[PDB]
RNA sequence: UGAAAUACCACCCUGGCGCGGCUGGGGGCCUAACCCUCGGAUGGGGGGACAGCGCUUGGCGGGCAGUUUGACUGGGGCGGUCGCCUCCUAAAAGGUAACGGAGGCGCCCAAAGGUCCCCUCAGGCGGGACGGAAAUCCGCCGGAGAGCGCAAGGGUAGAAGGGGGCCUGACUGCGAGGCCUGCAAGCCGAGCAGGGGCGAAAGCCGGGCCUAGUGAACCGGUGGUCCCGUGUGGAAGGGCCAU
RNA sequence: ACCCGGUGAAAUUGAACUGGCCGUGAAGAUGCGGCCUACCCGUGGCAGGACGAAAAGACCCCGUGGAGCUUUACUGCAGCC
RNA sequence: GUGGAGCCUGGGAGUGAGGGCGCGAGCGAUAACGUCCGCGUCCGAGCGCGGGAACAACCGAGACCGCCAGCUAAGGCCCCC
RNA sequence: GCUGGGGCUAGGAGUGAAAAGCUAACCGAGCCCGGAGAUAGCUGGUUCUCCCCGAAAUGACUUUAGGGUCAGCCUCAGGCG
RNA sequence: GUAGGGAAACCGAGUCCGAACAGGGCGCAGCGGCCGCAAAGUCCGCGGCCGUGGACCCGAAACCGGGC
RNA sequence: UGGUUCGUGGAGCCAUGGGGGAAUCUGGGCGGACCACCGCCUAAGGCUAAGUACUCCGGGUGACCGAUAGCGCACCAGUAC
RNA sequence: GGGGGGAACCUGGGGAACUGAAACAUCUCAGUACCCAGAGGAGAGGAAAGAGAAAUCGACUCCCUGAGUAGCGGCGAGCGA
């Protein structure tokens, strides 16, 4: 982790929890992360987005 | 004078019915972000303290 | 007639004016609090609502007070060093010191991750416009000396290397059994369940060929939970999960 | 100072029946080995040795010991604003 | 393989300055009664006994007590002996 | 200038033609009594007898290094066998 | 002491994590002939060691109070 | 600011140095910030035995001392010095 | 009427430090030591503007217990209703 390099959590767009913490680096990955986790909270894959850690 | 409970003690331990000493795992407080799911989960038991270091703590709780 | 339309009475705005209340800031003056002073004192004179003094605010402050001012070390100081990785020393298990011999780390990658499919190197000789020792092309030889983000080592083409497609397992709940080990840590992990990815399938996938890329607890922040809530319902504040 | 009469201390002192050499030994031995030397006991003297005496080294280091002093060390207080 | 062997639970420690020697290395100078590790030993605690002139750790050997008995070990057998 | 008598100023205080001088024969902070049996991870000392066993001077960590905690190594009791 | 598990609400030979009837953590289960015997546990004595006290004895240099 | 277990904490309560500043039962304080509800209690005047502390003094009693002990003092001692 | 004395005890007004925290500042020691005032044979406190959950209790003081609980705490050492 850097600057540049900074840690973000993944939240869940269904519910809006957090459900996830990782990295990433900005300027290589400037768009806020989509991926599909699985969220416990709803029980199933979920499109999670980076949200400000 | 009688002996004093050590709050420190009390308060990050028990004792268990056999009298084994057991508190949380360390090292999920913080600076998790790049730890491992099988990490911080396992991080988020209880353990066994090895009997020398159980044995001197359950001393300090004399009264539980 | 425009959005709303005209005479006339209200309730209230834009801005401004003069009276007033109530006040904040400055300027002047006053005297009687308060201070000084005067043979004389229920008074005179001077300063004057300042100064002083109370409470409170922030500052300056070795004048003074309490202290702190690391360890290793061929004495101490000076210099150097302090954690982590790789090799050697290391006496063919493990471990093994010295201010012994050499180097690295404190990152990184949204692909440099998962899976399916495909591909194979460096180098040498020969040939080929610009074109060279080395750009790209063709032929032969070439088991790995290349590659593998970075140090070293181990590993490795029957791929861990190179290319592409789909993807997010860089899972959530756990976890048999072990490695290591004074503790606490560190490490590996089959399997089951949930919900997925790739594949026709067998199956693989709980990040990265591996070993560094790190920091216990305390205090606190943020998202969640809805567990406690000081007669009661809430609330304050906490716990718990995540960070 | 010395001798005789008078009075009469001190530090120090494990005990002592307390020699030299060459060696040895915790590395400088009267005390150990081998040798050499040496009858018993004093008095006046000398100071090489008894690592002589005195003073639990003052230098040096060590102790998460002290104290005086300093400052743009830390933190506070008086005082002043 | 029955040993002051081993394993398990518990009570009590002390130690956490080591040292010489042999062998294997590093450091040092193929120096040190040097230094730092490894395997072993001994002294430590066997300054008890024999040998090594004397001498913690070299050789011999693990001292329960007594004997004016015997055999040996290293080392010795000309005299000191 | 020296000096008698009578006075005043003191402990973080006095006093000082300044030496940290002097303040009742040791002043970089007087003496007495008290807190007080301060604290001392240091040095020293630790008292009858017999009998059995019998260490350590290492590893990890440590404002740690001549001190500790755990472990290793000793000992006792019970169990196992 | 006779119940534990859980931060807690709380449930209870279980309970905690969990969606889980999964897995796991921490827990739960005398001898002889109704008799006696033993025992959880607990009380008292004794001994070892530990904590708090000056805590095995002696020793600072110093610090602070009040006085002289 | 102090007191309380409460070290600023969600910090109430009791007390009060500063500022402001009421009401008389339809008044007021309290039940841990606050609000509601439900309760408790009546501030800003005073006194009040006993049960409690102590031991200069008197007495009783010791698995207390016995002249280096026991009080500093058995004695003409808080004396001599 | 006061004044001054009285060994401890008592209330009130002031109030340390060593030390502990294996350094130290908050914290501790401790509202202790000590100074001062005041009482008295005791002193203090005392008749709810209490407690705090019981639809309860019923001044104060003192002992046992509650309880090393609740809590407080560089959530350290410790402190402790
Ligand atoms: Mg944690
Ligand atoms: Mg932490
Ligand atoms: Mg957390
Ligand atoms: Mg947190
Ligand atoms: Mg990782
Ligand atoms: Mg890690
Ligand atoms: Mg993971
Ligand atoms: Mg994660
Ligand atoms: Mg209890
Ligand atoms: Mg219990
Ligand atoms: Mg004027
Ligand atoms: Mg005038
Ligand atoms: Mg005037
Ligand atoms: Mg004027
Ligand atoms: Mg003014
Ligand atoms: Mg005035
Ligand atoms: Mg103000
Ligand atoms: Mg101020
Ligand atoms: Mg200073
Ligand atoms: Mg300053
Ligand atoms: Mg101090
Ligand atoms: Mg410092
Ligand atoms: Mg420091
Ligand atoms: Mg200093
Ligand atoms: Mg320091
Ligand atoms: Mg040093
Ligand atoms: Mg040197
Ligand atoms: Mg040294
Ligand atoms: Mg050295
Ligand atoms: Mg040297
Ligand atoms: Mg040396
Ligand atoms: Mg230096
Ligand atoms: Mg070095
Ligand atoms: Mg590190
Ligand atoms: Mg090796
Ligand atoms: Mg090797
Ligand atoms: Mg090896
Ligand atoms: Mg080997
Ligand atoms: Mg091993
Ligand atoms: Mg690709
Ligand atoms: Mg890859
Ligand atoms: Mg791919
Ligand atoms: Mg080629
Ligand atoms: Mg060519
Ligand atoms: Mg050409
Ligand atoms: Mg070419
Ligand atoms: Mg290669
Ligand atoms: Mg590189
Ligand atoms: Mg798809
Ligand atoms: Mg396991
Ligand atoms: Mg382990
Ligand atoms: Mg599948
Ligand atoms: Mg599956
Ligand atoms: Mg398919
Ligand atoms: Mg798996
Ligand atoms: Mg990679
Ligand atoms: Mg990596
Ligand atoms: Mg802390
Ligand atoms: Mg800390
Ligand atoms: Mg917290
Ligand atoms: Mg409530
Ligand atoms: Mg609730
Ligand atoms: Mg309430
Ligand atoms: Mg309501
Ligand atoms: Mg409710
Ligand atoms: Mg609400
Ligand atoms: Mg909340
Ligand atoms: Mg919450
Ligand atoms: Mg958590
Ligand atoms: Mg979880
Ligand atoms: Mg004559
Ligand atoms: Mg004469
Ligand atoms: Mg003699
Ligand atoms: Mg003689
Ligand atoms: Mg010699
Ligand atoms: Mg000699
Ligand atoms: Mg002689
Ligand atoms: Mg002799
Ligand atoms: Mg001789
Ligand atoms: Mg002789
Ligand atoms: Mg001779
Ligand atoms: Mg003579
Ligand atoms: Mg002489
Ligand atoms: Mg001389
Ligand atoms: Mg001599
Ligand atoms: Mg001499
Ligand atoms: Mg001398
Ligand atoms: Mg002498
Ligand atoms: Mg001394
Ligand atoms: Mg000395
Ligand atoms: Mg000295
Ligand atoms: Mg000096
Ligand atoms: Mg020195
Ligand atoms: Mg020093
Ligand atoms: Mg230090
Ligand atoms: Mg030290
Ligand atoms: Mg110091
Ligand atoms: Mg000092
Ligand atoms: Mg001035
Ligand atoms: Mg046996
Ligand atoms: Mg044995
Ligand atoms: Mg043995
Ligand atoms: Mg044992
Ligand atoms: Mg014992
Ligand atoms: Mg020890
Ligand atoms: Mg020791
Ligand atoms: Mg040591
Ligand atoms: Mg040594
Ligand atoms: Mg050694
Ligand atoms: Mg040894
Ligand atoms: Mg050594
Ligand atoms: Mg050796
Ligand atoms: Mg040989
Ligand atoms: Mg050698
Ligand atoms: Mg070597
Ligand atoms: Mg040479
Ligand atoms: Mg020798
Ligand atoms: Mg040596
Ligand atoms: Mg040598
Ligand atoms: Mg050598
Ligand atoms: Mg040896
Ligand atoms: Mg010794
Ligand atoms: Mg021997
Ligand atoms: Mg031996
Ligand atoms: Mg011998
Ligand atoms: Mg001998
Ligand atoms: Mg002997
Ligand atoms: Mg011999
Ligand atoms: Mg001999
Ligand atoms: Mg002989
Ligand atoms: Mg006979
Ligand atoms: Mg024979
Ligand atoms: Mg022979
Ligand atoms: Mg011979
Ligand atoms: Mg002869
Ligand atoms: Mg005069
Ligand atoms: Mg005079
Ligand atoms: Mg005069
Ligand atoms: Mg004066
Ligand atoms: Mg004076
Ligand atoms: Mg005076
Ligand atoms: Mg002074
Ligand atoms: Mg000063
Ligand atoms: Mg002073
Ligand atoms: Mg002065
Ligand atoms: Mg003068
Ligand atoms: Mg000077
Ligand atoms: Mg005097
Ligand atoms: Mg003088
Ligand atoms: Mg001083
Ligand atoms: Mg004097
Ligand atoms: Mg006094
Ligand atoms: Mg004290
Ligand atoms: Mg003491
Ligand atoms: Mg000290
Ligand atoms: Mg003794
Ligand atoms: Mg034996
Ligand atoms: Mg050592
Ligand atoms: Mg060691
Ligand atoms: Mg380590
Ligand atoms: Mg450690
Ligand atoms: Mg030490
Ligand atoms: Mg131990
Ligand atoms: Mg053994
Ligand atoms: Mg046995
Ligand atoms: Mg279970
Ligand atoms: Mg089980
Ligand atoms: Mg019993
Ligand atoms: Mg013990
Ligand atoms: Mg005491
Ligand atoms: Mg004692
Ligand atoms: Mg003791
Ligand atoms: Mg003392
Ligand atoms: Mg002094
Ligand atoms: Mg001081
Ligand atoms: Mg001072
Ligand atoms: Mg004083
Ligand atoms: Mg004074
Ligand atoms: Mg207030
Ligand atoms: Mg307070
Ligand atoms: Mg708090
Ligand atoms: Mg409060
Ligand atoms: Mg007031
Ligand atoms: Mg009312
Ligand atoms: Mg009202
Ligand atoms: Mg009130
Ligand atoms: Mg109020
Ligand atoms: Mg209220
Ligand atoms: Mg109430
Ligand atoms: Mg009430
Ligand atoms: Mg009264
Ligand atoms: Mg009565
Ligand atoms: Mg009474
Ligand atoms: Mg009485
Ligand atoms: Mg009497
Ligand atoms: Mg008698
Ligand atoms: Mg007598
Ligand atoms: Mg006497
Ligand atoms: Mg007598
Ligand atoms: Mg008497
Ligand atoms: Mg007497
Ligand atoms: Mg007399
Ligand atoms: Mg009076
Ligand atoms: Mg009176
Ligand atoms: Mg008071
Ligand atoms: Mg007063
Ligand atoms: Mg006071
Ligand atoms: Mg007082
Ligand atoms: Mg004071
Ligand atoms: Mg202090
Ligand atoms: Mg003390
Ligand atoms: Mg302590
Ligand atoms: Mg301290
Ligand atoms: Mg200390
Ligand atoms: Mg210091
Ligand atoms: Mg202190
Ligand atoms: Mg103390
Ligand atoms: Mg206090
Ligand atoms: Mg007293
Ligand atoms: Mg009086
Ligand atoms: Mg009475
Ligand atoms: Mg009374
Ligand atoms: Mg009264
Ligand atoms: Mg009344
Ligand atoms: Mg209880
Ligand atoms: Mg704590
Ligand atoms: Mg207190
Ligand atoms: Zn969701």
């Amino acid at each position: 982790a850097s600057e540049v390099r900074i840690k973000l959590l993944l939240e869940c767009t269904e519910c809006k929890r957090r459900n996830y913490a990782t990295e990433k680096n900005k300027r290589n990955t400037p768009n806020k992360l989509e991926l599909r986790k699985y969220c416990p909270w709803c029980r199933k894959h979920t499109v999670h987005r980076e949200v400000k850690i | 004078p009688k002996m004093k409970t050590h709050k420190g003690a009390k308060k990050r331990v028990k004792i268990t019915a056999s009298g084994k000493v057991v508190a949380m795992k360390t090292g999920k407080r913080h600076l998790n972000w790049q730890k491992s799911g099988k990490e911080i989960r396992q991080k988020g038991r209880k353990f066994v303290l090895a009997k020398p270091e159980a044995e001197r703590i359950k001393l300090l709780l004399p009264y539980e």
